[PDB]
């Protein structure tokens, strides 16, 4: 059986730019030679980053097996590891039923007998006798049933955690604002993006405890905020509360499949409602049910006024439009109601549901408008300054250098190719960029309205509406989105009040 | 074995590679680890050593150097280093000494004899506790229970400067070794470098089993 | 021994203004005759503005020394008080071997038997029979450790709580405020600086309980917000999301130095991580290893383009530019790094503090950059309106007639002698006054801008960051940073885009 591999069906240059090992020397992705990566990726994608200690050589402790030594040591050295580590299921594999079954199994497939899992497992490395740290590789030579199935998000593609730092490096204004000195102001990207290769990032480190994995505030570290409120829409619903209030009664040993609808759950956690697969089936990743995936790409179901009735421009990359009543994304909405169903009625849950879909149609409607008003700007030159006297698209010469009409079609690579990247890129997923970095007078006032229209209040009413918090879907949702649509206009309304003079003045 | 007064090219190469990291390159234990590291990692450079078969303020032997990188300090980073062979161990026992000028002034005071370990009975740890608590008051950096929460402990500090709070010792893993002979020889040296003087000349010998009687009786 | 005295090595004028006894007659600080104190400034600043009750008469129960009937009456009129204290240390100070120890010896030092601790101790003046408001002064007397501890806050200036009442009202637009009928509007400002004569604040009133000053929850009523999330980076961390779900199993009844790591606490509170002193002693107060203190005062380790290249413009009081790398500074990282390795590999504690570092770098030299944009428009003369037709500094006046150059340096004063305060101030420390009033235009609305950007969204970025929560570094940080510098791009360029227009119109 072949050994665990992240990177399965991937391309050789795809391997080489976010696998291969360099060291904090280079970046990662296809700009991995425009910067280079943050100090912390050695722990965060530690096969491209990490580099071995430098100050107690630890070889002679691996060379002769020692692994009382690792125990001895750091029982002083760091208590709290131990501590964890003494604690967890690796420390004590066979003091209950449950775990003397499942560590049976895995005794089986790794041909070894394990009365512990020790520092010794996760961390040394035999052939070149180093110290390493355990990405899911490793993990899943153990448990290869949860490597799997956590490998399974690659068949709904991004977003995801499997390709989570894909995402981070391989977007360009990741590494055009290292170019400018911003690089460390990403710390937080590669933070919340590290969830690809560490396995201890719901269930934490040297405790990997299950009971922890499985509930709510495992994920709220990363799933919050004004692009994805998640912790916040989820916390507060009436799901949440009734959970926070009565999570002593929630019996968190059992696993997802076990677990009983009303009596161990009152209400649904992140994990329930996400990581249920189909038809009383459970899988080992929460992604697979995702429908309006982030509420950033638009629904094919929509006709469009401004240019995302042309989107993706024929960009391979990014993802088409989402045909929320194809035959795949229906029978989504089976599987999600029947979670629903075990404690709601089936009319409530999908008139629920199909108010969320309403609630989406009207917001991309709404957000479609909005990009309308700032195109016809740029049409009529109005932008000011226009995009020959601002800063080009971020990283518009590693674009053409790097990319081709493989990745973004040859109408979009031409552009790229011929301007040199001094045009506006505006609307769903490529015209972010704002969002993240501020270049010379790029993007412009009016372009990062529309950004935060679409990218942060129309998600936040988006993961309020679907996640059944009523403040965040209105609040934080549609009466922001319609308050950008206000700055939007008075500003396109102030550009053509202002070149109407520009033109009476000559 | 034999432990050698010169300083070889190997003494220095296992120092470097196994003991640097911790107590600096020079021993004046300035390791880069030692920034983060509690308790601090020895400074040889003061030829102040807490656990010796000598009397207070007397350099150690050689076989006292040698014990200590055998058996390690628990409750320390320091651990044992049986890993290395008996010679590894005895080379670097000059590169230790060669970092204070007063191994090559002065001569180590000969070893204390131990003795005899008297008999543990009821009568003994009573009167030891009589000596902790009344006649010597230990308690004042110990504590009544010997957990290291007395009123004196939390102000201690080294004659490196370094705060020194009495561990709780009461789970028996003393530093100097866990045996009575490891503890009564703690009181009959006293341990150099820290606030814990030697009562060899406060208390006799029997005086100091019926003391270590006691303080074994407060472990666990 | 001298008795306890909050305002030790204080001078004259500083005691005269901040705890000489005024009524709600007048206000404190260097500005005192320009405003009054609010109502509840009897309650957060005692000595200053205490005053006795009007209603009935207590008197004769001082008078006669009748403890007794403080508790037969307030069991009735205020239950809750009593209960409180009838479940505290005080009414039961020989409990438990901990607390007969502790109180041993405070008899020793009051030369008193303290069989409990009344309500009389507290809050009776016997000189004067009269009712009490207890400051520190008067725990100080009984807790003398605890009280000089507090005290050593001065050591490393503000911000702290010592002197936290000092920056509320030192600061000219308070009083400004008042002059303009809001002095109520800043309820929240004398509310949240109470700290430094209540000592109520963290273990709160009359329950007086070290278990609920060790939990974190006791620092977020104020530790909250847009200029320091402290709560919510914290909490939101995984230090935050373990205790939050491993709190039962949290011992909070142990003092900080007796807390083993990994067994008694998981993760770190904020009393852990910020009480911890030096070399395994804690100390009973937080701020003694502050480097970045606020996220506000400029690095000197940076060579900046606006003005910030000659902060702090010879000004005494407000705090020159930190040496990140001094010797100092180094040594309180190192105090930093002994916390992190109690449960984390120096190796990986010193590389994430590096990345914080790092961070600040950046976010400090992208402040730089929008404070060089603003100041380019007013030595432009493009500001507008321009400093001659709006309102001067807030309190010019006032800060002319009761400062000089002792406070202020000969420049700095100089021009508020010559120029009444007509001109502009931007930027760190002391342009910060817009972010609190509005006058007559001034600020202006691209300063407020720049405002936001270092005294918001730098400082949320700094906690999320510093506490290790990757969303608020980012999304409430950097980000928003960034959009900012989008804002004061486009203000400025419509700024010179009308000034082109008045010029060709002549
Ligand atoms: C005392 C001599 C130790 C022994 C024996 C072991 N470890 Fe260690 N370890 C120790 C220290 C003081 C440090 C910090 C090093 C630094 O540069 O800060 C470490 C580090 C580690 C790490 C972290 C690696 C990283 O990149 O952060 C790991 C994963 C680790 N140690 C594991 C480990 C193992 C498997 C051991 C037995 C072979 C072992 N350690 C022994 C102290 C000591
Ligand atoms: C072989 C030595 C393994 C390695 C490599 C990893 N795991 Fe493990 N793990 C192993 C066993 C035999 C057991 C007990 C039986 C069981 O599978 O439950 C475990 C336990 C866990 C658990 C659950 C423990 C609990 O809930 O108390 C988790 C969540 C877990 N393991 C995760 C995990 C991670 C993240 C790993 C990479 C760092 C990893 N395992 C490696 C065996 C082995
Ligand atoms: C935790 C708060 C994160 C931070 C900090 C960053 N990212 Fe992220 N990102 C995160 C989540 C949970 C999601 C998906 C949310 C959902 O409901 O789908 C994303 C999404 C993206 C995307 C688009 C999705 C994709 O194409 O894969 C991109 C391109 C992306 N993130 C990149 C990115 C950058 C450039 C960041 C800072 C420089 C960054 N992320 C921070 C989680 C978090
Ligand atoms: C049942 C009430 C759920 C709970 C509990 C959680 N989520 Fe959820 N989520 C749910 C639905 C029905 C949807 C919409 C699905 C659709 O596309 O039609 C979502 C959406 C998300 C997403 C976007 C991915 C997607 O499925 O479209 C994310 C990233 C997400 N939710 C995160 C999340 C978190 C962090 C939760 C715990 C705080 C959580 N969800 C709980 C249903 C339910
Ligand atoms: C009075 C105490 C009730 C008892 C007895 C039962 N239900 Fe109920 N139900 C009640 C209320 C106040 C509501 C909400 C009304 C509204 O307009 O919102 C409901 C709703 C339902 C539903 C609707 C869908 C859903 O919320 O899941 C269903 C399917 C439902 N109730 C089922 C149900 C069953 C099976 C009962 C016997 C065990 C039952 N209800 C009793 C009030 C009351
Ligand atoms: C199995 C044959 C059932 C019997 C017997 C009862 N109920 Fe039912 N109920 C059942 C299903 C499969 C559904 C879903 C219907 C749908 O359209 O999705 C329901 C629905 C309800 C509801 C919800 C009504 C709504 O508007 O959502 C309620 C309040 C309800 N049922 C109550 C109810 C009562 C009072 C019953 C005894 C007379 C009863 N149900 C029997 C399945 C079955
Ligand atoms: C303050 C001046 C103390 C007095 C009084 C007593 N002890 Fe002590 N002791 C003190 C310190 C600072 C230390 C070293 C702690 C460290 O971390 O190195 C000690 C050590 C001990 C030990 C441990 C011996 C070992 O090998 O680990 C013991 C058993 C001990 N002390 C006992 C003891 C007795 C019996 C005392 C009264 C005669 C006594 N101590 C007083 C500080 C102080
Ligand atoms: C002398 C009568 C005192 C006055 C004046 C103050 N305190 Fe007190 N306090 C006193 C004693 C004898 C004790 C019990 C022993 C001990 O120190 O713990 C206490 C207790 C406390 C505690 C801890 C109680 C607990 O955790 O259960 C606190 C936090 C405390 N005291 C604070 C405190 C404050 C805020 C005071 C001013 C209002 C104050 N003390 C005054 C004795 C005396
Ligand atoms: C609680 C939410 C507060 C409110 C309301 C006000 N202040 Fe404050 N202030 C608070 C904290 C916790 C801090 C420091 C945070 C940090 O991480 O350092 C501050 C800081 C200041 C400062 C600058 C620091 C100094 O020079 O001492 C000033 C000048 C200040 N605060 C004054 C001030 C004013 C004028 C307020 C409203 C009118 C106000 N504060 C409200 C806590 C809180
Ligand atoms: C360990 C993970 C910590 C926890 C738990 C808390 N804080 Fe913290 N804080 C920590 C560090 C390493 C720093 C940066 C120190 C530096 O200057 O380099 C901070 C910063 C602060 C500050 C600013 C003062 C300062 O130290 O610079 C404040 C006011 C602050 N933190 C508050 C705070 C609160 C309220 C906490 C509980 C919710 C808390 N901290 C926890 C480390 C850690
Ligand atoms: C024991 C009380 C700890 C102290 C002291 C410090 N940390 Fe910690 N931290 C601890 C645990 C049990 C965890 C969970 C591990 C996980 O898988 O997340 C953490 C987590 C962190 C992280 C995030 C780790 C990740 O993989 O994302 C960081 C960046 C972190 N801690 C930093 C940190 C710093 C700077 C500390 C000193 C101020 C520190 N930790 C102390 C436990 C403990
Ligand atoms: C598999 C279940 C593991 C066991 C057994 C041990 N560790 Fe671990 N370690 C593991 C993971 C998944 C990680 C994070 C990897 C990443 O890239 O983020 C770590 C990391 C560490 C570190 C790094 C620094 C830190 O996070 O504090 C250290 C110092 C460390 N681990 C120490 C350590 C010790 C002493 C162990 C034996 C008790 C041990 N680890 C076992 C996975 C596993
Ligand atoms: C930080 C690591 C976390 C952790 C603790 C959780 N999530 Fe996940 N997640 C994270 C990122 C950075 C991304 C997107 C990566 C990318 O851009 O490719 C995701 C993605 C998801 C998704 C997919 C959303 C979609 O399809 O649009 C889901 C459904 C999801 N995350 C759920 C989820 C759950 C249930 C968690 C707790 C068990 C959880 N996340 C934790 C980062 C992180
Ligand atoms: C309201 C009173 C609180 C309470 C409950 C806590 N803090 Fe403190 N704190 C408060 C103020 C108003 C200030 C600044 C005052 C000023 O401007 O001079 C502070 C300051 C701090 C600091 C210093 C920050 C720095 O150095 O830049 C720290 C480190 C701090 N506070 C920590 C802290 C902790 C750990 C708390 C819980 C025990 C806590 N605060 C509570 C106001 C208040």
């Amino acid at each position: 059986i072949p050994p665990p591999d992240l990177y399965k069906d991937t391309p050789a240059w795809y391997q080489a730019v976010y696998k291969d090992n360099v060291g904090l020397s280079e970046g990662s992705g296809p700009f991995t030679k425009y910067f280079k990566a943050q100090m912390l990726d050695m722990y965060w994608q530690p096969n491209r980053h990490y580099e071995p200690m430098e100050n107690l050589d630890h070889s002679i402790f691996i060379e002769q097996e020692r692994r009382d030594l690792c125990v001895i040591c750091h029982e002083e050295a760091t208590p709290g590891i131990v501590a964890d580590w003494r604690s967890s299921g690796h420390k004590h594999p066979k003091s209950t039923p449950y775990l003397s079954s499942k560590t049976a199994q895995i005794e089986k497939n790794v041909g070894r007998v394990l009365d512990e899992v020790h520092c010794f497992d996760c961390h040394a490395d035999t052939e070149k006798n180093q110290i390493r740290m355990p990405t899911g590789e490793v993990c899943g030579g153990c448990h290869r049933q949860q490597f799997d199935e956590f490998l399974r998000e690659r068949e709904v593609g991004r977003p995801n955690h499997l390709q989570s730092w894909e995402a981070n490096t391989i977007v360009p204004w990741y590494a055009e604002a290292a170019r400018r000195g911003y690089l460390y102001g990403q710390h937080g990207c590669d933070m919340c993006h590290s969830g690809a290769e560490k396995c201890d990032v719901c269930h934490t480190r040297h405790k990997f405890s299950a009971v922890e994995g499985r509930q709510p505030e495992a994920c709220m570290t990363c799933h919050m905020g004004p692009d994805h409120p998640d912790a916040e829409s989820y916390g507060e619903s009436k799901h949440g509360k009734i959970y926070e209030k009565e999570e002593e009664h929630y019996d968190f040993t059992k696993p997802l499949v076990e677990v009983r609808p009303g009596e161990d759950y009152r209400t649904p956690t992140c994990q329930y409602c996400h990581m249920y697969e189909k038809h009383g089936r459970f899988i080992h990743n929460p992604v697979m049910k995702g429908i309006w995936r982030m509420g950033t790409v638009p629904p094919s179901n929509l006709e469009y006024t401004s240019s995302l009735k042309d989107y993706p421009y024929g960009i391979k990359i990014i993802a088409d439009k989402i045909d929320i009543y194809s035959e795949e994304n229906v029978a989504k909405r089976s599987y999600w109601l029947e979670v629903c169903a075990k404690c709601h009625s089936d009319r409530f849950a999908d008139t629920y549901l199909k108010s969320l879909d309403q609630f989406m149609f009207q917001a991309h409607t709404l957000a479609d408008q909005a990009q309308k008003i700032v195109e016809d700007l740029i049409a009529d030159g109005l932008l000011y300054p226009d995009a020959a006297n601002r800063d080009p698209y971020p990283l518009s010469d590693g674009i053409v250098k790097e990319l081709s009409a493989d990745f973004l079609g040859e109408p979009v690579y031409n552009a790229f190719k011929t301007l040199q990247g001094k045009f506006p890129v505006v609307g769903p997923i490529l015209g972010v960029y704002g969002m993240f970095l501020q270049m010379q007078d790029n993007p412009s006032d009016i372009e990062n309205m529309y950004n935060r229209l679409w990218f942060w209040y129309k998600l936040q009413g988006y993961k309020g509406t679907a996640h059944a918090q009523q403040d965040v879907s209105w609040w934080w949702g549609q009466a922001p989105m319609m308050m950008e649509m206000t700055r939007i206009q008075a500003e396109a309304a102030r550009l053509r009040r202002l070149a109407g003079i520009e033109k009476t003045i000559s | 074995i034999e432990i050698p007064k010169e300083v070889t090219e190997e003494g220095k190469n296992v120092y470097k590679k196994y003991c640097a990291p911790c107590h600096g390159e020079e021993g004046g234990g300035d390791g880069l680890l030692s920034r983060s590291m509690l308790p601090k990692p020895r400074n040889f450079t003061l030829g102040a050593y807490k656990f010796r078969t000598t009397p207070s303020g007397s350099l150690p032997t050689d076989e006292d150097i040698y014990r200590t990188i055998s058996y390690g300090v628990p409750n320390s980073t320091m651990i044992p280093w049986d890993i290395l062979t008996e010679e590894q161990r005895a080379s670097v026992v000059p590169v230790l000494k060669s970092f204070s000028e007063a191994f090559e002034y002065r001569e180590p005071e000969p070893s204390v004899d131990v003795g005899l370990p008297l008999r543990p009975t009821e009568r003994t740890i009573l009167a030891g506790k009589k000596i902790y608590e009344e006649k010597l008051e230990c308690w004042k950096c110990h504590g009544v229970e010997g957990r290291g929460d007395g009123p004196s402990a939390s102000e201690q500090e080294d004659d490196f400067g370094f705060p020194i709070k009495p561990f709780d010792f009461t789970t028996g893993k003393f530093k100097g070794g866990n045996s009575p002979t490891d503890v009564y020889l703690r009181f009959t040296t006293g341990l150099n470098g820290t606030p814990m003087p030697s009562f060899a000349k406060e208390l006799s010998d029997d005086e100091r089993w019926y003391l270590t009687h006691y303080v074994m009786s407060l472990v666990q």
